[PDB]
């Protein structure tokens, strides 16, 4: 839990429109060429989501924005980045060793999901650095100091996510939905390539990624950002920790009734927000 | 012009053909 | 049911015990609505 | 005319279930009535044409 | 025979000329098939039920049971079964279902407090220690543990919550040690209007049966057919296609023919439903195959009589079914009304109204006598 | 009832406990059939 | 908390009226071996 002194900038919460993003598959049932009315926790159409930036400035000031946010009934997270600065999230009520806390982290080789009474630091983060100027790798020493009374551990999803490159814009529109229903933490996800720069207009249903039966109380969450020990920007001799450019939007799920359109192919191609 | 039809036929709900075919109605007309 | 007022049943019972009275009232009122609509349909046929 | 339909109570209500059919026998001749009404409707459609 | 079924439908020994919708035909399943996943490792029920130490009731121990075959015959071995109350599921059927997950809530209470462990119950343990949901589905097993949870000097390691500000919500665990406050005066320690919420049980062997320690395990189930996961010990059999069978896919029971499907299920999708919420396709637990389910052929059966005084001969219309499927059903004695009408080869005619057996299709045209349908009529003629 | 599928109810309960759910389903489906037949009779009168 | 209680065959009848019924007092001096409320939810007793 050692954090080198930085000229940290206070987080500024911009606002923008959700358009028609945030629609996922409510269930595991296959449907074809149908219009399904479903009541579920959705991100309402043209909802009004918060925008945060995580960047390092050219004047030495680095915007390391990891504010603690409420979870409410669920969270929709949208992310655009090139160096995978966003690496995971923390979930819990008190975020200390008193209560069990959930932690999802990218290990850069696998995906770690733990449920323990972690002794999180003030601003937990993942320490990525270059050993022997030969091996880039990540460490979790900056996230928590100790772990005790662990109840769930899951090392899986050996996927590097963004692998095609940065053709259009980072090809890394990472959209996730986190829900907590009946002790089930459900993660839905979609990796949409970006036709444009930020938040393109369009429709893309979010296929479920992983349903963890952790069965813990979650009310608050926080993003985790990766800090690299210099040698990211060519031509810069400033020996210090630097973070790449990343943008992330957060919206909140609410109980809505949606009319989803399944084409003949099993995929949701359009949706109507009944209360809009 | 006159799957929903298969699903209806799948739980006891059948449709009976009319006694006069469209050809006989056309003949009468 | 114990009473014909939904607020009374909701105030005097826990949900598991309230659903029985709520269901008796729902069945009775569904039947009344169905009877009204059927009589209206027959009368509207006569008026047509 | 309109479409002639036929409905099987046992299949619609208690489809291929013996326990449910035995319980349904306790409601009397509701399905004889339903079948008779539907048959009358169908014969009337043919009469209309 | 068809004429007797007509007579019983009309409740008369005399039948007039006409066509009478007598009964319904159904082809019957020939085999029963069960498909269950790879799983063979038994669930760790012994670990939960035979644990060396059990947590306190106010801190009830939650154990997750998943990805294993749940053989409940082990439960009968090491348990006297003081209480075996299964709520929402028949215990004798526990070996036949697949449950999405199993949750084992193990704790220790007093003997007389066993009845409080049930939905809708009231009491100290029910309201302040462990509360079951109103729509709880699962089982509750309670058995005496005096020989292992009692001490001569008193077993004070077990504590129960006696006082709390509000009643515990379902599946809510309270471990706070804050001193209970009665009124508005704040509590800074033991004294007036201040009491410790946790009270030690002090189990002793010399105590009565109603006060003896009892180990209670609540098995909570979520009976959903999409995730499957944990089912009981049924030996899965081979899969047969294009044959009306009784299929059991991971607890989902049904009857029909399973055929190869062109439907493309997304990896997370386990089954498909038609527009009116009827199951249309399913996924094989073993071969990961998409199988279209079609219900076994069925329809109405009408009897055409020329009048019982004119003749005792009848014709039979199987409504809305090909003559080939009917003939196959007779050849495999699958049809439900088992009074098969003798077929001569010329007896069978294919109408748009169904399959007609027992009438000879002549090429002439006459005025309609008994309306069969789709322009076809029948009459008693030379 | 606990579920709308007869096979599920028959598989998850003993007969004495299953009859309650079976009867709820029978009542609901009888009502649906009766409503369908009454509407068909009124419509057939109009068509006649 | 009466000093003497009447016999069961001569059960003692007491009239409670014209007062505010705060049932939180009942939880103070009672171990509550049985608290069976029939026709009313006990947790709602403070609201009626
Ligand atoms: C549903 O998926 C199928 C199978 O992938 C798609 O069918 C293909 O369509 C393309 C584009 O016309 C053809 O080149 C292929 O030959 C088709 N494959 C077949 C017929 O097996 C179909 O287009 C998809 N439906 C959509 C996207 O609406
Ligand atoms: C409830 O108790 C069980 C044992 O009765 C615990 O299960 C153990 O969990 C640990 C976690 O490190 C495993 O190493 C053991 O193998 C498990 N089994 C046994 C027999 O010890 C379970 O963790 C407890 N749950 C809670 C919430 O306390
Ligand atoms: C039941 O017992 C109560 C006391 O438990 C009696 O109430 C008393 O009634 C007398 C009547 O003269 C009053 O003076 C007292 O103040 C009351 N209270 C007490 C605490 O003694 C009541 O009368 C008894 N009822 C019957 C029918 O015997
Ligand atoms: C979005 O929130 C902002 C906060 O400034 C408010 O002005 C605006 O009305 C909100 N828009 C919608 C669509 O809710
Ligand atoms: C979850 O934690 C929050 C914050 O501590 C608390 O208010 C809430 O009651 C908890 N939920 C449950 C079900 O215990
Ligand atoms: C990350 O993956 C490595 C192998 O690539 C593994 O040994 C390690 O335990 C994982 N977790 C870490 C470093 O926290
Ligand atoms: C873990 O459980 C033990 C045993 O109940 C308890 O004493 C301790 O406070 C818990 N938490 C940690 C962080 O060890
Ligand atoms: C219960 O029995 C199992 C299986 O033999 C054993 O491993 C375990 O230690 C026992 N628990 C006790 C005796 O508390
Ligand atoms: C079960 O095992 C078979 C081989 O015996 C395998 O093909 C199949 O995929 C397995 N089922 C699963 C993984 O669900
Ligand atoms: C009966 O089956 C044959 C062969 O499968 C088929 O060609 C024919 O169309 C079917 N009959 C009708 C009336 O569709
Ligand atoms: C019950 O308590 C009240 C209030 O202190 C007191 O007046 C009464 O005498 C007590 N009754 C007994 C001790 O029988």
């Amino acid at each position: 839990c050692v954090m080198p002194l930085f000229n940290l900038i206070t987080t500024t919460q911009s606002y923008t429109n959700s358009f028609t993003r945030g629609v996922y598959y409510p269930d595991k049932v296959f449907r074809s060429s149908v219009l399904h009315l479903t009541q579920d926790l959705f991100l309402p159409f043209f909802s009004n989501v918060t925008w945060f930036h995580a960047i390092s400035g050219t004047n030495g000031t680095k915007r390391f924005d990891n504010p603690v946010l409420p979870f409410n009934d669920g969270v929709y997270f949208a992310s655009t980045e090139k160096s995978n600065i966003i690496r995971g999230w923390i979930f819990g009520t008190t975020l200390d060793s008193k209560t069990q806390s959930l932690l999802i982290v990218n290990n850069a080789t696998n995906v770690f999901i733990k449920v323990c009474e972690f002794q999180f630091c003030n601003d937990p983060f993942l320490d990525v650095y270059h050993k022997n100027n030969k091996s880039w790798m990540e460490s979790e020493s900056g996230v928590y100091s100790s772990a005790n009374n662990c109840t769930f551990e899951y090392v899986s999803q050996p996927f590097l996510m963004d692998l095609e490159g940065k053709q259009g814009n980072f090809k890394n529109l990472r959209e996730f939905v986190f829900k907590n229903i009946d002790g089930y933490f459900k993660i839905y996800s979609k990796h949409t390539p970006i036709i444009g720069r930020d938040f393109p207009q369009g429709f893309s249903a979010l296929e479920p990624l992983v349903d963890l039966p952790i069965g813990i109380n979650i009310t608050r969450f926080q993003t985790l950002l990766a800090l690299n020990r210099s040698y990211l920007t060519p031509g810069d001799s400033s020996s210090g920790w630097t973070a790449g450019a990343a943008d992330y939007y957060v919206g909140y799920l609410q109980p809505r009734t949606f009319l989803l359109k399944y084409n003949e192919n099993g995929t949701i191609t359009d949706a109507v927000d009944c209360a809009l | 012009t006159l799957d929903l039809i298969c699903a209806q036929k799948f739980n006891g709900l059948t449709v009976l053909p009319p006694l006069l075919t469209d050809e006989m109605i056309a003949q009468y007309t | 049911a114990i009473s014909s007022v939904l607020n009374d049943i909701l105030s005097r019972l826990d949900p598991p015990e309230a659903e029985v009275q709520i269901d008796r009232l729902i069945t009775g009122r569904l039947q009344s609505l169905q009877t009204y609509v059927t009589q209206q349909l027959i009368r509207a046929a006569e008026i047509r | 005319s309109m479409t002639k339909t036929s409905v099987d109570c046992t299949m619609y209500i208690c489809g291929d279930s013996t326990e449910c059919s035995n319980l349904l026998l306790q409601y009397g001749s509701f399905c004889t009535q339903l079948k008779r009404a539907l048959t009358g409707i169908a014969v009337e459609q043919d009469k209309n044409t | 025979d068809p004429l007797s079924e007509t007579k019983c439908t009309l409740k008369s020994f005399t039948v007039e000329k006409g066509i009478y919708q007598t009964s319904n035909f159904r082809v019957q399943p020939t085999e029963s098939i069960v498909r269950f996943p790879n799983v063979t490792n038994l669930c760790p029920f012994h670990e939960v039920f035979n644990a060396t130490t059990f947590a306190s009731v106010y801190a009830w121990n939650r154990t997750r049971i998943s990805n294993c075959v749940a053989d409940y015959s082990v439960l009968y071995n090491f348990a006297p079964f003081f209480a075996f109350k299964c709520y929402g599921v028949s215990p004798t059927k526990l070996n036949d279902l697949c449950f999405t997950n199993v949750y084992a809530d193990s704790f220790v209470i007093k003997g007389n407090e066993v009845s409080q462990i049930a939905p809708g119950q009231t009491g100290n343990i029910a309201d302040y220690n462990y509360k079951l949901p109103d729509d709880f589905t699962g089982c509750v097993i309670a058995w005496n543990s005096n020989k292992l949870d009692s001490k001569h000097s008193g077993n004070y390691d077990y504590w129960y919550r006696s006082l709390r500000k509000s009643k515990l919500k379902p599946f809510e665990r309270d471990i706070s040690t804050e001193i209970y406050q009665a009124g508005n005066k704040p509590c800074k320690g033991k004294g007036p209007n201040c009491y410790f919420p946790l009270q030690s049980y002090g189990f002793r062997p010399t105590y009565g049966v109603g006060h003896q320690p009892y180990r209670v395990v609540v098995l909570s189930f979520e009976l959903l057919h999409a995730p499957a996961t944990v089912c009981g010990p049924k030996k899965s059999t081979n899969l047969v296609k294009n044959k009306c069978v009784n299929f059991n896919f991971n607890g989902l029971t049904g009857t029909g023919v399973l055929t190869k499907s062109n439907k493309k299920f997304l990896p997370f999708q386990q089954f498909g439903r038609d527009i009116v919420d009827t199951t249309d396709a399913v996924r094989d637990p073993q071969t990961l195959e998409i199988l279209d389910i079609t219900p076994c052929s069925f329809g109405g059966v009408s009897v055409i009589t020329p009048g019982t005084n004119t003749s005792n001969q009848v014709a039979v219309l199987y409504q809305g079914v090909n003559c080939t499927e009917v003939s196959v059903a007779i050849h495999a004695d699958q049809l439900t009304p088992t009074w098969r009408v003798y077929s001569t080869g010329s007896n069978v005619f294919q109408t748009r109204a169904g399959c007609l057996i027992g009438a000879e299709y002549v090429n002439n045209s006459y005025e309609c006598d008994i309306p069969i349908g789709a322009g076809i009529c029948a009459s008693y003629q030379t």
